[PDB]
């Protein structure tokens, strides 16, 4: 019901999210805000049910905060996928399971530019692109046919664009604003919003 | 109960209740470990103060699992928690890893049951040095454990009454070549050394250990073997 | 001295003090008798009055443990009491579990048993307390036992527990009790009291008399008061 | 029972935590273990007290403990105590590795066991663990690493170092002979030799040799063969027969 | 080395008695009640220039209409600070209403002889608080001022001072009130009182001073109205 | 002296020496009465002020309607002992919708004060208790002590001096069981006065009364409420 | 004789490695002035101790040192009373405890065993005493005949031909070596005799029908029986025509 | 659980466990703090063959808020993790960052804890908080062994700690603030009356406004050191 969406290139993580925050049959905000900053060079996309997906973003954001403040460097993107994967899948079979679907989008000195698709089950898998919600059956065939791994920022943007386009198009929720942000060798970039008439 | 440790370090570094303990070890009854080309022995001395007590009773050369065995030198009482404890942890590792426990993995896992009792509240340390033998890489195994949970694994050893000399006749001779009937030989004549009065097949107890397992040999194995003297 | 501070220490000679100085207490403190007949077991306590200004049955050192079990204490009271309840838990549990009154030499055996646990360790005191036991059912007859700080537990045919312990103990055995009624032995019983009792040191004192037996149908209970007085004269008359 | 209560975990008059104190006295004892890091590597050589004739040689080292794949310690002290220790070293470094798929930080691992230490210095009324610890490793943030930790819960990163029998005899030695940033690990074997040879009294028997090196990308952690320490040990003969010669022969020309 | 529930031959708890020694260490406060309002006092004994005055808090609000003043280990005291300001809100949650001066100061009190060691929680009071307080506030009965020690006794007063002068400025006190004094002669008597029994030159940096009234909020003084009351 | 410190260490005498320092706590405190008629129970008690600018201690404290306490030793004690009572008889009114008989709540006090008397690292309770109340046996004045020990009384004194209060009780008792209200609260008075020295006498803020009876429930009287009773007698 | 800090107060090693506080419980076992002997025989075993009832007003029937563990297991307890009651006790249900859970009468050794165990902690652990009492069990093993046990506050135990305990311990034990090597048959009323003697040359007392009670198992009849006085009296009687 | 009380008053109204933690404060390396206009500086007392960076007395516990200590330094890791979470765990529960005087007030009730709590012993460390507040007010505050806390201008702790106090209250002017660059001499000031050589034995750290904690290195110290030469002689 809600979107994410990841395209990873050579030297960049390029993400977008929607920006409606719902309740019911109404559009409660326009501008809500998916994407959780974890390190200079690390970004969550979170998203499922309404509690769950702000409590288990913020837990995970403040214990990645931590590991930075008790040894003077921040966990490399794979660390932070698996401390995230670690802990949505201690819960799965306790009293509190969370019902979160997620991405980590994020950039390595020495491993380079990395996303990470993580479902609510917390099974990991690292991908050179990846989609979250029922726009995901709308915008993963996209991908799949326009994709190449030399893909540009540029480039990428345009692609995002066309996944953006189609949901505008046949996808029957509203979303019509777009987050969208980049991640490279100097940290998080906010680039500007995919916004549709 | 009381949750305070009973040993401590004293002012010079030591811990004097880990060697008041070493010393009734060292007034306990000899124990002999030799250990063979192709396997090992436990000697020791099980003198009784009367005729009245029931020699075939109780036991100080005692197995542990199939393969493995033991003999000390100290406090009786201590030695059976050992016991018990060695034979409980040997079948906690053959459930796991469905395997008979290396006998340095058994040696190990005792050590640190015997140093909790250095450092965990309102108790003293075990009175006990063991000899632990075995048999597990188509190869033979003999191990000390002493009362601070220090082990060192030996090609012969002695402990308790006249240690020191037994080591020293045990240095002289051992040779790494010997063969366990020969091993046998030379653990009787050890205990021979230190042993106060006339020896016979029911004052002296002798563990076996080779490629079939561990067992104890009867009086009348005994009895064969104190007849070459 | 220095060997004598703790239950869990004993002394060179294979002693345990904290247990001997709970003894003393005891030994210090006022005499109860409890002598067993032919037909029941009857109990007198040597009860010294502190103060004028007390009713007349305060501070009573003969309890109802169970309906049909009595206690005779001598010793520190609060202790005592502690003890009483113990025993009416246990006495009560055992009803629960098997569905009828539990046995007297079964009673004395698991009291004493919590009595011996409090002479064993540095976390607690023993008890300063010496208590009889006594009860009358058909099928078990007459029983007196009695238990000490230690937890030691045995059957008496007359008992007789602090200051003039031994002094009652001589006047117990000019009674041939196995052939005496209930009845007969509560003038006995109050007049031992009476000779023990010291009238110079301890100036005035209560005589508390209780039973159990044929005569009650086996349950425990006071010595009504025509009785108790009828033995109460005949002790003073005694005594002349 | 308070007549019985050692007190372990509590303050002097002047700011001392005794047992603590007694605690490094039992270090002094205990065989002399020293750590050299180099550019190349990072080693540990330790002084063997477990040397008799009738002793067995069941074990690939004495007082060497790999802690996991870029780690390995050398221990002085209570052996038992320290067998503890390393154990939950090797516990804590696969809890890291189970959490975010990756090694600890040889520090991190350090500090962890440290705080457990720390702990026993507190609370809980129990004597601490009488056993000082040197920590060789590396890690993608600072490389190659050396540790030293003591029974206080107390820790530094060094250069080279020493715990045990003549520690500062030995670390003053270090002092003169260390030249920072110019280290390789064959100097650095030639200097471990140097100096244990005056701070004991030198078979290659008495000693053990341990080096961590990286060859294609992987931690090499490796105890030096029996043979190879003679080797070292040689050839430091014949640099003391050569200063002999440059002393007597260099004040009469 | 006695346990720290050890009664002395005298009848009293040895720890509990050194607690009240531990207080006479303690800097001196005074509190008067009045018909017209309590006034609490307290002199701030500033060890450095360097430290900034503003940040020694011995007198403290509990509640809108009760204040506290404080004597002895000051760490000790800001646990049952914070306890009393708990069982306020916990009382208005569950109530709807506020607390009167007593039962806060009983509510504080019943934690004094909450120490030991055998049979305790993991983490509970090995020793006693090593404080005094004055609580200064107004109820349904009036103006009212209560006094509590480590032992837990608290008790109702007129006036009165604790710390380290207290036996001296206590006889000021007795001295100098009447019952029918106003709340100004109140807050001067405390004021020379504190001036006679301070070490340094009182100045509205040196003393912290504070009314509970009965149409009015606890206040804290500001320098400028301490300046304009220390002419007088 | 190594018998001293603690309650489980009986010294060789049979005496336990940390249970009579407790006993202490309660001499130490202000004077209390306690006496009864055949219809009222009554407790009068010497209220201490620390200053003349401090009010006097409360000496008298409610449990339930047909209970009340006059305390001597430990404030924190008594407050806990207190709250223990008034607890037992919330208990009983809720499940048995009926008055805690008041022997049974001395039983209580008696088994609840004995258990740290014998436990390592615990204390005896330093405080005593005088008991007022009424219930299907009449009238009753309980003592409770630091040793855990209680007593039953027709009347009783207890704290500092309180030997003097002693000495009138134990000659007016045969009075007592017939007095009407007024006679038997200024025989209580009349005690109390005997252990006040000779100088000081009985005023309306050294003096606490608590009254519960056949038709009283338990009343507290202090300061104006006590003058109807401090008018009969002048030394 | 060295001692240092507390090793006499509580059961922590002296500098010469003693547990003098085991030593002091060996000690309480004379404080109770008995003398208990075990002898064991072809088809046999029999217990005997001495019976001191010093006053009429007590119940001669509750004084004793006889137990029944089992129907096949009985002791004689030698030491402090309250002390030896409650390790009956704790005999009593390790015994029940185990035929409940492996489905069997206990064998005597193991019951042995199992109290020396339990006496072992008090031995290592601080806060509480050693028992000072000693327990000699008997019983007929089914494959091995009949058994005599005995464990120590110590944690020691054993299995014996013949054994004693209390105040005359070493006088008996010296008595009970000389007789048990010379060649015997040791048939029921030998091995009665040998007990009864035993306590009667090492105390000097030419005993009274009430001056002992003995306990016994055999092949024919292993469950536990103690003996009438009426039993007892025909044992001292045939023992006087020699 | 060993449930022994370890802190308890002496008969003189002394709690001798606090004062003894307060003795190894006593023997620690000297630290101090100055609260400047725009910045605040950490400066701290200091083996050739050791890292410097494994041993550093000036620690961070959150974006704004920065710490040194003096006494036992394995306690003061304690105290400084568990401060560390807390900064986290305060975002966490109300969103907002932490005060100085919020933190501070948890380092201090944290050790006084240490103080009445049965099996354990004090912290032996006192501690130097900096740090600027989200109104971007300047902040110092010092804990100690005790659990008491004060906010101050300039401070020292450990070794030395009065005469450096008193340097500090006869040097603590408006004129020594004015400038981002005198407040780090101020310091370097201080810290030259008990360091013997100074530069060498000095580890210093500067936070700024909205900037994050700048630890700087020997070159940069020793600048500053040769800057107040020129003004001792001029
Ligand atoms: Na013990």
């Amino acid at each position: 019901m809600e979107y994410l969406i990841g395209i990873q290139g050579p030297d960049y993580v390029l993400v977008a999210s929607d920006r409606v925050a719902a309740s019911n049959i109404v559009q409660m905000k326009d501008d809500h805000d998916k994407m959780f900053k974890m390190s200079e060079k690390i970004l969550l996309l979170c998203v499922g049910e309404a509690g769950d997906t702000v409590q288990f973003a913020e837990y995970i954001q403040k214990n990645v905060q931590l590991y930075k403040m008790r040894n003077g460097y921040e966990l490399s993107p794979t660390a932070a996928a698996n401390f995230t994967r670690r802990n949505l899948a201690d819960c799965l079979r306790s009293r509190t399971p969370y019902h979160v679907n997620l991405l980590l989008a994020g950039y390595d000195e020495h491993e380079g530019p990395a996303l990470y698709y993580m479902d609510y089950l917390a099974a990991l898998a690292k991908a050179p692109f990846a989609a979250h919600g029922y726009g995901a059956f709308l915008t993963l065939s996209i991908l799949d046919r326009y994709y190449t791994p030399t893909i540009s920022r540029e480039r990428a943007v345009e692609l995002l664009r066309k996944c953006l386009e189609e949901l505008q198009k046949r996808f029957i929720l509203n979303l019509p604003t777009f987050s969208v942000r980049i991640i490279d060798k100097n940290g998080i970039h906010d680039l500007d919003n995919i916004s549709f008439p | 109960g009381y949750s305070f440790s009973l040993t401590t370090f004293s002012p010079s570094g030591k811990l004097v209740q880990i060697e008041y303990a070493l010393a009734a070890v060292a007034g306990g009854a000899p124990s002999v470990g030799i250990k063979a080309a192709n396997g090992v022995v436990l000697a020791t001395e099980k003198k009784q103060k009367s005729i009245l007590y029931d020699e075939r009773s109780v036991h100080k050369v005692e197995p542990i699992t199939k393969h493995i065995g033991l003999v000390y030198s100290g406090m009786g009482p201590d030695y059976r928690v050992l016991v018990h404890r060695a034979r409980k942890l040997a079948q906690q590792y053959y459930l796991v890893y469905q395997e008979p426990i290396p006998t340095a993995q058994l040696v190990q896992r005792v050590a640190s049951v015997m140093q909790e009792y250095t450092q965990s509240g309102g108790v003293r340390p075990f009175g006990v040095s063991l000899l632990i033998c075995g048999w597990n890489e188509g190869r033979p195994y003999l191990f000390q454990s002493d009362p601070s949970g220090a082990y060192f694994a030996w090609k012969a050893t002695a402990m308790g009454k006249n240690y020191v000399n037994g080591k020293t006749f045990l240095e002289k001779r051992y040779n790494e070549d010997l063969e366990l009937e020969d091993a046998i030989h030379t653990a009787i004549l050890t205990l021979k050394e230190s042993f106060e009065g006339q020896m016979t097949e029911d004052n002296i107890e002798v563990g076996i250990c080779n490629e079939a397992g561990f067992r104890r040999l009867t009086p009348t194995e005994v009895k064969d073997y104190l007849a070459a003297i | 001295t220095g060997y004598d501070l703790s239950a869990s220490t004993f002394s060179p000679d294979g002693r345990v003090f904290q247990v001997e100085y709970a003894m003393k207490a005891v030994e210090n403190s006022s005499t109860a008798i409890g002598i067993r007949c032919k037909d029941g077991v009857v109990f007198g306590v040597e009860k010294l009055v502190l103060s004028k200004l007390y009713e007349e049955g305060s501070n009573k050192r003969l309890f109802n443990v169970d309906r049909h079990v009595g206690m005779a204490v001598a010793g520190l009271l609060a202790d005592a009491r502690s003890l009483a309840d113990i025993a009416r838990e246990e006495a009560s549990n055992f009803r629960s579990n098997f569905g009828y009154n539990i046995p007297l030499k079964h009673l004395a055996d698991r009291v004493a048993m919590y009595v011996h646990a409090y002479t064993l360790y540095s976390a607690v005191r023993p008890f300063g307390c010496s208590f009889m036991l006594g009860s009358y059912s058909v099928n078990d007859g007459a029983q007196l036992y009695m238990i000490d700080p230690s937890g030691v537990s045995y059957g008496y045919w007359g008992c007789a527990i602090g200051k003039a312990r031994q002094a009652a103990k001589t006047e117990i055995e000019k009674l041939q009790m196995k052939e005496m009624t209930c009845r007969d032995i509560v003038k006995e019983v109050a007049k031992i009291i009476y000779i023990v009792h010291d009238e110079v040191k301890d100036k005035a004192f209560e005589l508390e008399l209780s039973w159990v037996g044929e005569l009650t149908n086996g349950r425990h209970e006071i010595v009504p008061k025509d009785i108790r007085e009828e033995a109460e004269k005949y002790a003073k008359e005694s005594l002349k | 029972s308070r007549r019985y209560d050692s007190r372990t975990t509590i303050f002097s008059p002047e700011g001392r935590l005794y047992q603590v104190e007694y605690a490094m006295e039992a270090i002094g004892h205990a065989g002399t273990c020293l750590g050299i890091l180099a550019n190349d590597g990072v080693l540990l050589a330790a002084e063997r007290r477990n040397i008799h004739k009738l002793l067995d040689e069941v074990f690939f080292s004495e007082k060497i403990y790999k802690l996991n794949e870029d780690m390995a310690c050398s221990v002085a002290g209570i052996t038992s105590d320290a067998n503890v220790l390393t154990n939950e070293l090797r516990l804590i470094a696969q809890r890291y590795l189970l959490q975010y798929q990756e090694p600890i930080p040889c520090e991190q691992l350090v500090t962890a066991l440290c705080d457990i230490k720390q702990a026993y210095t507190q609370f809980g009324g129990k004597r601490p663990f009488g056993v000082s610890l040197l920590y060789i490793g590396w890690d993608k943030h600072y490389g190659f690493q050396l540790y030293q930790s003591d029974p206080s819960g107390n820790y530094g990163g060094w250069k080279a170092t020493c715990i045990g029998n003549n520690s500062a005899a030995a670390v003053s030695m270090l002092k003169q002979d260390y030249k920072e940033g110019e280290m390789t690990l064959k100097s650095a074997l030639a200097l471990a030799i140097k100096v244990l040879n005056k701070t004991m009294d030198l078979s290659a028997e008495k000693v053990e040799i341990a080096t961590l090196t990286r060859e294609n990308g992987k931690t090499v952690i490796r105890v030096l063969k029996q043979k190879e320490v003679e080797q070292l040990i040689k050839k430091h003969e014949e640099e003391e027969a050569k200063a002999e010669r440059e002393k007597k022969e260099k004040e009469q020309k | 080395d006695r346990g720290v529930n050890t009664f002395s031959p005298e009848g009293r708890l040895f720890q509990v008695e050194y607690a009240i020694e531990a207080i006479k260490l303690g800097s001196t406060a005074i509190g008067i009640q009045t018909s017209e309002g309590v006034c609490l006092a307290v002199e701030k004994r500033i060890t450095s220039p360097l430290m900034e005055p503003s940040s020694i808090e011995k007198i403290v609000e509990i509640d809108a209409h009760i204040g506290c003043a404080m004597s002895g280990l000051i760490a000790d005291a800001k646990t049952l600070i914070d306890k009393a300001r708990v069982e306020t809100q916990n009382h208005w949650f569950t109530y709807n209403e506020t607390m009167t001066v007593e039962s806060v100061t009983q509510a504080v009190s019943n934690l004094a002889l909450q120490f030991g060691e055998e049979d305790a929680d993991p983490g509970a009071m090995s020793r006693p608080f090593g404080v005094a307080l004055l609580f200064g506030g107004v109820d349904e009965k009036g103006p009212q001022l209560f006094h509590m020690d480590p032992s837990g006794t608290f008790v109702q007063c007129d006036a009165r001072a604790i710390g380290s002068a207290s036996e001296g400025a206590q006889s000021s006190l007795q001295e100098v009130y009447h019952k029918s004094m106003t709340l100004k002669e109140a807050i001067k008597s405390s004021l020379i009182i504190l001036k006679q029994v301070m070490e340094e030159k009182l100045n509205a940096t040196n003393i912290e001073l504070a009314t509970v009234q009965p149409g009015q909020n606890f206040h804290m003084f500001t320098k400028e109205e301490l300046e304009e009351v220390i002419k007088d | 002296n190594q018998y001293d410190n603690d309650v489980t260490v009986w010294s060789p005498q049979g005496r336990i020496h940390q249970i009579e320092y407790a006993m202490e706590a309660v001499k130490q405190g202000s004077a209390t009465v306690g006496l009864k008629s055949k219809t009222h129970a009554v407790l009068v008690a010497l209220k201490r002020a620390q200053s003349e600018l401090a009010a006097h201690q409360k000496k008298i404290l409610h449990v339930d309607n047909h209970i009340g306490i006059s305390i001597a030793g430990l404030t924190a004690d008594a407050r806990l002992l207190c709250n223990f009572m008034r607890q037992e008889c919330l208990d009983s009114r809720f499940v048995f919708d009926r008055p805690l008989p008041v022997s049974r709540l001395v039983s209580l006090i008696g088994s609840k004060t004995q258990i740290p008397t014998q436990r390592y690292g615990r204390r005896p309770y330093g405080v005593g208790l005088l008991i007022a109340g009424y219930d299907d046996m009449g009238p009753h004045i309980f003592q409770t002590c630091p040793s855990a020990n209680y007593f039953d009384c027709r009347a009783m004194s207890i704290g500092a001096r309180s030997q003097s209060a002693r000495t009138y009780l134990e000659r007016h008792m045969s009075e007592f069981m017939e007095c009407n209200l007024n006679e038997l609260v200024k025989h209580g008075l009349r005690a109390l006065r005997e252990t006040l020295p000779a100088e000081q006498d009985l005023t309306t803020k050294n003096v606490s009364i608590g009254i519960v009876g056949k038709d009283l429930e338990f009343t507290i009287y202090d300061d104006d409420d006590v003058s109807p009773f401090l008018e009969g007698l002048e030394e | 004789g060295s001692s240092a800090g507390f090793d006499r107060h509580i059961t922590i090693f002296s500098p010469e490695g003693r547990l003098y506080q085991v030593e002091y419980a060996f000690k309480a076992i004379n404080q109770g002035g008995l003398t208990s002997v075990a002898v064991r025989g072809k088809d046999c075993a029999v217990i005997v101790t001495q019976k001191k009832v010093p006053d009429k007003l007590l119940d001669s029937s509750t004084v004793t040192h006889l137990f029944k563990i089992t129907e096949n297991i009985g002791c004689v307890m030698t030491g402090m009373t309250a002390d030896s009651r409650s390790q009956v006790q704790r005999a009593r249900y390790e015994a029940a405890n185990w035929k409940y859970k492996y489905g069997y009468e206990i064998p005597v050794d193991m019951l042995c065993k199992r109290i020396a165990d339990i006496s072992q902690v008090y031995t290592q652990n601080a806060e509480m005493r050693p028992l000072g009492c000693c327990m000699i069990l008997i019983g007929i093993d089914e494959e091995q005949g009949p058994q005599v046990y005995k464990c120590d506050p110590a944690g020691y135990y054993c299995g014996f031909k013949a054994t004693a305990a209390g105040v005359k311990q070493t006088e008996s034990t010296s008595f009970l070596e000389k007789k048990v090597k010379k060649k015997f048959d040791w048939t029921f009323e030998q091995t009665v005799e040998t007990a009864i003697t035993c306590l009667s040359t090492v105390l000097s007392i030419d005993f009274k029908p009430s001056e002992i009670e003995v306990g016994v198992v055999t092949v024919e009849n292993p469950k536990f029986r103690i003996l009438t006085e009426a039993e007892i009296d025909a044992h001292l009687v045939a023992l006087a025509e020699r | 659980s060993y449930d022994r009380a370890i802190t308890v008053f002496s008969p003189d109204g002394h709690l001798f466990q606090v004062e003894y933690a307060q003795e190894a404060v006593k023997k620690g390396s000297t630290a101090v703090g100055v609260r400047g206009r725009d910045i605040v500086v950490l400066g701290v007392e200091k083996a050739k063959l050791q890292d410097e960076r494994t041993v550093r007395k000036i620690c961070a516990l959150d974006d704004n808020v920065c710490m040194a200590f003096a006494g036992l330094t394995a306690d003061a890791r304690i105290v400084i993790n568990r401060a560390r979470v807390e900064c986290q765990s305060h975002r966490l529960t109300v969103e907002d960052p932490v005060t100085v005087e919020y933190i501070t007030r948890y380092i201090a009730s944290l050790k006084q804890r240490y103080t009445q709590s049965n099996g354990r012993r004090p912290f032996g460390i006192s501690a130097l908080i900096v740090g600027f507040d989200f109104d971007g007010t300047p902040r110092l505050y010092q804990t100690d062994p005790s659990g008491t806390y004060h906010a101050w201008k300039a401070n020292a702790i450990g070794r030395g700690a009065k005469s450096v106090r008193e340097f500090l209250e006869k040097n603590y002017t408006d004129e020594a603030i004015e400038t981002d660059d005198l407040t780090i001499k101020l310091v370097i000031k201080a810290l030259l009356e008990v360091v013997q050589s100074g530069g060498k034995n000095i580890e210093l750290a500067v936070m700024r406004r909205d900037q994050s904690l700048k630890i700087l290195n020997p070159e940069e110290i020793e600048k500053y050191v040769a800057e107040i030469e020129k003004e001792k002689e001029e």
